[PDB]
DNA sequence: CTATGGGACGATAAAGGTATAAATTCTCTATAATGGGAGCTGCTCTGGCCGAAGCCCG
RNA sequence: AUACCCUCGA
DNA sequence: CGGGCTTCGGCCAGAGGTCGAGGGTAATAAGAGAATTTATACCTTTATCGTCCCATAG
């Protein structure tokens, strides 16, 4: 029944082990795989690709900088060529909106190697999750309406309604099923139908259906989860490094655990900004960020 | 300012057998204690039921056999060396 | 006679150097309680110390030459109330 | 106004209600601009404005809008005092458990979940999961799961099993308690199990659940999801000079908590891995725990210092442990101190006061008088005059001092006498002049002592000083009616020297017409101060009440006695002053004068006595010189003889004949006898060392040697110290306690050698080291005594009960320790008092016994009387004014509102610093009487008494018992009840040396089962020392002889079976191991013949043990129920002695382990009150078996023995008062209206039973058993929580009050002290009564 | 012939714009660096609290 | 004008 | 022969006089430089409130 928190931190963290630099390369490869998957998913959203074209237009019009948009691949002239190719792919896909699905798959293939600055990443994420939030809010609105007013059963709810959410087929089918609940639904036809009109407007903005958007966002979520798992493995690997470096500043007017936690935050920041093509050991780059975090934490307490 | 000289327990080994109420019995030949100039302090306690327990300065009572074995003495060599 | 008090508990400080007053600790309070003297004890633990609105009013009364001793409530009890509240356990009164 | 302060758990909603903002930033003040920052620990948005009636920007500076908050300045403009009431809150990312409800010894959060504190700690420290909402699954809600276990459970189930970790899991558990269902289930399961431990645990569970249900408290509130922050001035940063800032521990802890909370939110918002998240949650839990308390689990530390940080728990605990230094101590104004100085020109009511101290203390009074007289117009002019010390300011200072008493107290005030009011007189100097006669009460000598002076201000305060605590009012000690303002050393010496007698002196013989002529002759030098003369006097006697008879009489006395009688007031005879006037005689004279003449004449008499004592100790140039220590001449001879004896004994030991162990005792006894003989010779020489000539032939007289006077007068010194000064110092003790084999032969006049000095250093070092620990223990004991007996104040006048304690003179041993007069003086009679012949009422009813009544009782032969005691007086919440008898500080009965409990505690604890066999031989001749004896006559009339309860008394001729002795079992006594036995006779010829077994029946016994080798052994000693058989030990016997026990079957001389009365079974007592049965089996044994014979601290710790009602290591085993005792089966290892009472058989009897020797003999009356095995009694068994009055007598006698050993006299009223306070609680057996077993105040149970009698049913009344609690336990178990919280264990009592939702109605002394209200006792009683009138009656 | 409501008047303070320098927090650096250390040992008792080990026992 | 440490007096 | 059931032994908490008085000691190192917000500073626009001329009701 050890009461020392440092002791149990050592116990819980001590289960994981280090790994040689090829292991770090593999973990960075996993991170790259996840971000490539989520970016390829983003490619299947026309609004996001139009937005990246707009950011490039700012680049050309000097409204954005090279270091504020792109982050290399697996000079702006290669960027010129790649975005001209991606725009031609976009136009040829839009022209024949069957073969359009193959055109978007090629579009995802072409946009797949590209890498961008994290701010645009969060912007793309915000857009896709806002579309998801709108769809989910429409779901909740219709659900609360029908369940709490017409007493319409949850079984037929979760059987017949889902995955369409946009056409009058489900309303008419429930009406033809002829329960008293469908009779009470007739008072709520107007609001549900006008909300589904807004959903249809949102779909026509994105040119895609509910099932398609669900597939893309699910794939993006899987990629984000893969990247998160890779980062978790890497930080659990470098916990030993962070405790070893945190020894330096014990009697600096701050607790040991606060120091190691700040160093942990620094090392997660380092993982967020680490690449394997640098051909370097992790510890060299992690030391700088951990020192920055710990030193800033102690300086803030002066 | 003046540094007043300090008198303290001398480093070495000390044996205590003072009558105590801990055992609530007749008597108990109490622990044998080792005190260094600098380092950890080892105590050789004596359990009420005729057993010897050893604890470091900052630990709980442990049987002396554990320390004897950790020092490298065999579980039978130590018995022959001490009990007979 | 009167002077600066401690900032946390409004009581006179201690020791010739900070002016300061002697303390009617537990034993002297018991001694006053063994006597029937409750008004001097209450004035002693209420007016001579630990009451902001009591000290000034008592000074006024002494200067005008009347001894009324409006009681008030000691500030140390308020400090205790706020500390117990900061310990996350409620305190109130029944009015 | 307000009352009934509540305590409860803090709700998150009410925590929000308390706060005025959300503290979010760790830092406090910007280094560049020195104003508090937004959302910081000092932010103006939350806590208030830095400057009174100001804002952050200065947009509004006017003093008009005191509540409006500006637009740009959201910090509302208000008074600067508001920074003390305003608190904030911190929103925690995750809930954290409260440290107090976790780490208290009974863990409230653990008890509420029926899970051990270890498991909860495992969950909190993120070591194991816990299960919430088990649903339809194998897992249970109380089940804990490890990482692998939880992973397997999740894989197997997949859902329908909510498992969490951390304080979030505990919070999710707490709010799903459903206290109603749990209470119902636990109440249903409470009586199903008959296990005492399990029933106790479930009873505690029920208590907690009902407390939560009734108190409006919610279990989820234990884990706080939001915590407050102290207002900034209560956790201030006091800037160090030089621009540094001193940060309080509270600020550091708050900053740590804020930092960890901010880290938590910003690491969860980015989805950090689970391990680091849980580590951060653990850190936040630890930081909040360290903020709330420290050292319980983690013992958090500060930066660059090994001193731990001070949390809120240590802050509310106060300095000096739990004794609140701010709410009880509370340094005061109008005070000062200085070294004290004896003033011999002071009257008893006044004290000297230095000009500067008086001028500083009374400064506002001087200002007021200056303004009233118009001598000063502005206060600046008044300050200028008072600082210039202009000659006219001394006049106004004299006017303000004339009738304004001041308070003087010593540093340790052990009793109320340690602070008394004096009417100051201006003196020239810097020291406070004290009256010499008040030094004894203050316990203050002039070797460097200091005294604090306080100036009462209100007219109430001045009148209380003059009427209750003026020095003249308190002459008699509150501990005992004996005076305390009595002549001390020097004045006693003067009075003793004045009233001596010389065999031949100048002026002896002639007769004087008046005391005036005696003074005229002495001052003219024609007569010695002590010369046997004749003088006629005019004494006024007060023999008849209201009639003062004056008579003129010629008395043979000395000049000094006649001179001193001129001081004596006009109500006492001259015979009271005709003796040598020793210290005890003078104290008794003052006591008699107080009770005869009055108080004002008594203080005048005391002042006159002090004046004459000083004057005539100055006139007598008494002095100490090297020739005063008279060494006896026979000391050398005695020392040489003892040295020869010890040399002979040492030679004998060298020969080997004498053992070292016996030689040690022999030589110590020899040296002690030699020391006693030397001391006796020295005292006999010194006392009579005066040869004088009386007109020719030489004669002897009492010595005039100065040291002998200093001893005999009692002024200063004792015989034990002259034993060292003029005789051999005697044996001295080694540090181990063993007396050193060689003594110190030399005295202090001769001077000691180096070795003897080293031994005396052993002794003196031991004593001096013991002194400090004695003082500390006495202080702690008196603090506990005061805190346990403070609510007890006289409230009623006559409660009406007629129960009390039978008080008889204490005759333990051959001498009367305390006469009946001293025990019942100042008490009140409980029932009728009768003559030796009944039907004649002597003392009718509750008449307060006074000096006249005690003299009347002495004139008659009253021996045993019953008096009303504070252990009686069953009144509620107080004590009646009768059962507490005469006040001791005053001559009359106590008055309503006297805090006799605090006086009792002070009286007991003040003198703590002074602390650290065969036959009966009648002392004097008296008619012998028997008490509590149950024995039949022997064949020849020996009257052997086998009953253990029994005593022998020798009643005097009048009828009172002059001496009593304890008669043991099997005592042969020449019974002569009514026949006087001469002194020194041996009436009882007991000689146990063994445990004899009497044979109440007769006839030819049948020793059945006596096996020679298995049950008995016919072992005969050398030289035919015994023709008997030794019983074989049960283990030393064979395998079959172990279970066989000898039995002397009861048969008559012809073979007829006989049995003892009451029980059908014969009195066939078994013969156990180590027995002595000399009578042959089958031989007629007489009635009472011995059948079986089986051979067999002090000071402050002892009184503390008695007041705590502790249990020693080996308590005395006592009988449970009276009846027929049996034999204990030793084979099982614990003796089981079943009791079979004749009135009704109760087979229940415990088993006593044979580890301690048991002296119980089977086949006799159990006598529940009696003792089974020796040892110190356990106060409890006495209480629950003998009763309450028996426990009262035992405890009172036990404490009084310890106090009388050092000769300090304390009235028993105080010990009985503390006893009443300890016996204030009773436990219930069969409730019918309450819980089965509960510790409830006897007042509560009595009220409930009285209401139930006139209520629903008649059987609703409850039966309960009285229980005794120690002072440190009785004080903490009071109904009020504020009283207990400021005594000890503040955390435990505060958590208990929080969970129980206690309410404290301020109805005690400490409650009103801490809350600043008038004391419910003394003069505040009227205010409290009026408040009750206005509150209870609408 | 006079006091008072009504309406005209106008000097300025607040409101919003609206940039603009201060200032104050935020983000990076790429050999490698991958379980800490002071922690007392010389109280003393009492008291309570769990937890284990005998002890009846039917 | 806050906490420890040291020393000293009763 | 398992099982309540009493008892005992190890472990932790709490508490240890008061009031002085004096003295002393109290806690450190990334630069660059980019970026974002905020207090400042000048200026115009609208309302507000101090202000007085004027017709009129008695
Ligand atoms: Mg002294």
């Amino acid at each position: 029944r050890t009461t020392d928190p440092v002791r149990m931190y050592m116990r819980e963290m001590g289960t994981v082990e280090l790994l040689t630099r090829e292991g770090e390369i593999e973990i960075a490869k996993r991170i790259e795989e996840g971000i490539r998957e989520v970016m390829s998913a983003i490619a299947q959203f026309p609004g996001t690709v139009d937005s990246i074209l707009a950011d490039y237009n700012r680049i050309v019009a000097e409204g954005g900088r090279l270091s504020d948009v792109l982050s290399g691949y697996i000079d702006p002239e290669e960027a010129r060529l790649r975005f001209t190719a991606v725009s031609e792919q976009l136009d040829k896909a839009k022209k024949a909106l069957k073969q359009a699905t193959a055109e978007l798959t090629g579009l995802a293939e072409l946009f797949m190697p590209i890498k961008l600055v994290p701010k645009q990443f969060d912007a793309l994420v915000a857009r896709v999750r806002s579309a998801l939030e709108g769809v989910r809010a429409q779901e909740r609105a219709i659900m609360q309406l029908c369940v709490r007013d017409a007493r319409m059963p949850r079984a037929d709810f979760l059987r017949l309604f889902p995955n369409h959410e946009t056409d009058e087929k489900w309303v008419d089918s429930v009406l033809k099923s002829k329960p008293k609940y469908a009779e009470a639904i007739e008072r709520l036809r107007d609001d549900i139908l006008r909300n589904q009109q807004k959903l249809a407007a949102l779909e026509s903005e994105v040119e895609l259906t509910v099932a398609e958007i669900k597939e893309i966002n699910r794939a993006m979520s899987i990629g984000e989860a893969k990247a998160r798992r890779a980062k978790k493995e890497m930080v659990e690997a470098n916990l030993r490094l962070v405790i070893s470096i945190a020894k330096k500043y014990t009697n600096r007017g701050l607790q040991f655990l606060d120091l190691i936690q700040e160093g942990n935050i620094g090392l997660m920041k380092a993982v967020d900004k680490f690449e394997y093509r640098r051909g370097y050991k992790f510890s060299t780059y992690a030391t700088w960020w951990i020192r920055q975090a710990i030193t800033r934490s102690i300086a803030d307490q002066a | 300012r003046v540094i007043v000289s300090q008198l303290h327990r001398s480093p070495g080994v000390f044996f205590d057998h003072d009558r105590g109420k801990t055992h609530s019995s007749g008597k108990l030949l109490y622990s044998a204690r080792i005190i260094p100039y600098r380092g950890s302090w080892l105590d050789f306690e004596f359990d009420p039921k005729d057993c010897v327990f050893v604890r470091i300065d900052r630990r709980r009572k442990l049987p002396a056999s554990v320390l004897l074995r950790a020092l490298g003495y065999s579980t039978e060599e130590i018995l022959n060396a001490f009990y007979a | 006679s009167t002077g600066s008090y401690s900032l946390v508990t409004q009581q006179p400080l201690g020791g010739k150097a900070q002016f300061g007053g002697q303390r009617f600790g537990e034993m002297e309070v018991w001694a006053l309680e063994a006597y029937g003297a409750a008004y001097t004890l209450q004035e002693m633990l209420t007016v001579k110390s630990d009451d902001v609105n009591g000290r000034t009013k008592m000074y006024k009364n002494i200067v005008d030459g009347d001894h009324r001793m409006e009681a008030g409530m000691p500030e140390s009890f308020n400090v205790l109330i706020k500390e117990i509240r900061s310990l996350g356990i409620d305190i109130e009164l029944e009015t | 106004e307000f009352d009934a302060i509540r305590i409860g758990l803090a709700s998150p909603e009410m925590i929000r209600s308390w706060s005025f903002g959300e503290v979010k930033k760790p830092e406090t003040i910007n280094y560049r601009t020195f104003k508090p920052e937004r959302d910081g620990l000092f932010c103006a948005k939350i806590f208030g404005p830095v400057k009174d009636y100001e804002c952050l920007c200065g947009k509004y500076k006017r003093l008009k809008h005191r509540g409006v908050i500006c637009e740009k300045c959201g910090v509302e403009v208000a008074l600067a005092k508001v920074r003390r009431e305003r608190m904030g809150h911190i929103e925690l990312a995750s809930p954290v458990a409260h440290i107090w409800f976790l780490k208290s010894l009974p863990s409230r959060i653990g008890l509420l979940l029926d899970m051990t504190l270890r498991d909860i700690e495992r969950v909190l420290y993120f070591e194991s999961y816990v299960v919430i909402d088990p649903g339809m699954t194998t897992l249970e809600k109380g089940q804990l799961l490890n990482d692998e276990q939880y992973f397997e459970a999740l894989e197997e189930f997949g859902d329908d099993f909510d498992a969490r970790m951390g304080a979030e899991a505990v919070h999710e558990l707490l709010n799903a308690i459903d206290l109603e269902h749990e209470i119902g289930r636990l109440r249903e399961e409470i009586p199903q199990t008959n296990s005492e431990t399990k029933i106790k645990k479930l009873s505690k569970r029920l208590k907690l659940m009902e407390a939560f249900q009734g108190s409006g408290n919610k279990p989820e509130w234990m884990v706080l999801t939001v915590l407050p922050v102290l207002p900034p001035d209560l956790r201030p940063l006091v800037p160090l000079d030089g621009g540094r800032f001193a940060t309080s521990d509270l600020n550091d802890l708050y900053r740590r908590v804020i930092n960890r909370n901010n880290r938590l939110k910003r690491l969860l918002d980015l989805a950090a891995p689970d391990i680091i998240v849980r580590n951060e949650k653990r850190m936040l839990q630890e930081a909040v725990d360290a903020l709330l308390d420290n050292g319980r689990r983690g013992r958090a530390i500060t930066g660059s210092n090994k001193r731990p940080l001070k949390s809120l728990a240590d802050m509310i605990k106060g300095k000096q442990g739990r004794f609140r230094q701010n709410l009880l101590g509370k340094r005061v104004d109008y005070s000062g101190r200085s070294v004290i100085t004896v003033g011999p020109t002071l009257r008893l009511h006044q004290c000297g006061l230095p000009k500067k101290m008086a001028l500083e203390l009374f400064k506002p009074f001087i200002f007021g008088k200056l303004e009233g007289r118009g001598m000063a117009t502005t206060i600046k002019a008044a300050k200028k005059m008072v600082e210039r010390e202009l000659p006219e300011v001394w006049d106004v200072l004299a006017e303000v001092i004339r009738e304004h008493p001041v308070l003087l107290n010593r540093a340790p005030t052990l009793h109320r006498l340690g602070i008394q009011a004096f009417e100051p007189v201006l003196i020239e100097g810097k020291a406070i002049q004290l009256h010499p006669l008040v030094c004894a009460a203050y316990n203050a000598d002039f070797d460097g002592d200091q005294m604090a002076v306080h100036v009462p201000l209100t007219l109430e305060a001045q009148l209380e000083a003059r009427a209750l605590m003026m020095s003249t009012n308190n002459i008699l000690s509150p501990a005992n009616g004996e005076p305390i303002i009595v002549p001390s050393q020097d004045v006693v010496m003067g009075l003793y020297y004045m009233t001596r007698e010389a065999i031949n002196a100048k002026g002896e013989g002639m007769a004087f017409a008046d005391l005036q002529e005696v003074d005229r002759a002495y001052r003219s030098g024609q007569a010695s101060l002590h010369a046997r003369v004749k003088v006629r006097i005019n004494e006024k006697i007060k023999g008849e009440d209201g009639q003062l008879t004056a008579n003129t009489r010629i008395v043979d006395t000395t000049v000094g006695r006649a001179l001193l009688f001129q001081v004596v007031p006009a109500g006492l005879p001259f015979d009271v002053v005709n003796q040598s006037m020793k210290k005890k005689a003078i104290s008794k004279l003052i006591n008699h004068c107080y009770r005869v003449v009055g108080l004002k004449d008594t203080v005048i008499f005391a002042d006159q006595l002090m004046y004459t004592g000083f004057a005539y100790s100055t006139i007598s140039g008494v002095s100490i010189g090297v020739n005063d220590f008279v060494i006896p001449d026979e000391k050398a001879r005695i020392i040489n003889a003892a040295t020869d004896e010890v040399k002979e004994i040492e030679s004998q030991y060298a020969s080997g004949l004498v053992t070292q162990g016996e030689k040690y005792n022999k030589v110590i006894d020899l040296w002690s006898k030699a020391n006693d003989e030397v001391s006796k010779a020295m005292m006999a020489n010194l006392s009579k060392e005066k040869v004088v000539d009386r007109e020719g032939k030489e004669v002897d007289q009492e010595s005039f040697n100065s040291m002998y006077m200093m001893a005999d007068s009692g002024a200063r010194g004792s015989a034990a110290q002259i034993r060292q000064l003029a005789g051999m110092r005697g044996l001295m003790a080694k540090p181990d306690g063993s007396i050193i084999e060689t003594p110190i032969t030399a005295n202090f006049r001769e001077g000691l050698n180096v070795l003897q000095y080293f031994i005396s250093t052993h002794g003196a070092r031991k004593g001096l080291a013991d002194t400090a620990l004695k003082t500390a223990n006495s202080g702690y004991l008196t603090r506990r005594l005061v805190d346990v007996a403070q609510d007890l104040v006289v409230t009623e006048i006559d409660c009406g009960t007629e129960h009390g304690l039978l008080m008889s003179p204490h005759i333990e041993g051959g001498d009367v320790v305390e006469p009946l007069g001293e025990r019942v003086l100042g008490r009140v009679i409980a029932r009728d008092v009768f003559k030796p012949g009944s039907d004649e009422v002597i003392v009718p009813a509750g008449t307060l016994i006074d000096e006249k009544w005690v003299d009347f009782l002495e004139v008659m032969s009253v021996d045993e009387v019953v008096v009303r005691s504070p252990i009686t007086c069953e009144t509620r919440h107080g004590i009646c004014a009768m059962c507490y008898g005469r006040d001791l500080a005053r001559g009359h009965r106590v008055n309503i509102g006297e805090a006799v409990g605090v006086i009792a505690a002070q009286s007991i604890g003040e003198p703590g610093t002074q602390l650290t066999a065969d036959n009966v031989q009648v002392k004097n001749g008296g008619t012998i009487r028997l008490h509590n004896l149950k024995h039949v006559v022997r064949a020849d009339g020996a009257l052997v008494a086998v009953s253990r309860s029994g005593e022998l008394a020798v009643a005097d001729d009048f009828g009172r018992e002059r001496e009593r002795y304890k008669l043991p079992y099997g005592a042969v006594i020449s019974v002569k009840e009514g026949d006087k036995v001469d002194p020194g006779a041996i009436v009882a010829k007991w000689d146990p040396h063994t445990h004899p077994i009497v044979t109440e029946v007769d006839g030819t016994v049948a020793f059945v089962g006596m096996e020679e080798g298995i049950t008995v052994k016919r072992q005969t000693d050398e030289l035919t020392g015994l023709t008997n058989i030794e019983v074989m030990d049960p283990k030393d016997r064979p395998a079959a002889g172990k279970d066989i026990r000898p039995a002397v079957k009861l048969i008559d001389a012809a073979g007829k079976d006989l049995l003892l009365p009451g029980t059908d079974v014969p009195a066939q007592y078994f013969l156990p191991a180590n027995a002595l049965v000399n009578l042959t089996d089958g031989a007629k044994v007489s009635i009472g013949d011995v059948v079986a014979r089986i051979p067999q601290t002090g000071g402050l710790p002892r009184v503390a043990d008695l007041f705590e009602a502790r249990r020693p290591k080996e308590p005395s085993i006592l009988a449970e129920i009276s009846g027929t005792i049996s034999f204990g089966k030793e084979t099982k290892g614990k003796r089981r002695l079943v009791i079979t009472p004749n009135d009704g058989s109760d087979p229940y009897e415990e088993l006593i382990p044979k580890w301690r020797h048991l002296n119980v003999f089977e086949g006799e009356q159990v006598n529940r009150g009696e003792v089974i095995s020796d040892g110190p009694s356990n106060p409890h068994d006495i209480l629950r078996l003998l009763g309450v009055s028996s426990l009262a007598k035992y405890i009172v006698n036990e404490i009084q023995d310890v106090y009388r050993l050092q000769g300090v006299k304390i009235n028993d009223k105080h010990i009985e008062t503390i006893l009443r306070q300890m016996l204030r609680k009773v436990e219930v057996s069969e409730s019918g209206d309450s819980s089965f077993i509960k510790g409830d105040q006897v007042e509560l149970t009595q009220v409930l039973e009285e209401n139930e009698q006139l209520g629903t049913e008649d059987k609703f009344p409850a039966k309960y058993e009285r229980v005794l609690l120690g002072i440190t336990k009785a004080s903490l178990s009071t109904e009020s929580f504020i009283s207990a919280a400021s005594f000890q264990e503040t955390t435990r009592v505060l958590t208990e009050a929080a969970v129980t939702g206690k309410r404290d109605f301020l109805r005690g002394l400490k409650e009103n002290v801490v809350v600043g209200r008038l004391i419910p006792a003394g003069t505040g009683l009227a205010y409290h009564s009026e408040r009750k009138r206005q509150r209870d009656l609408g």
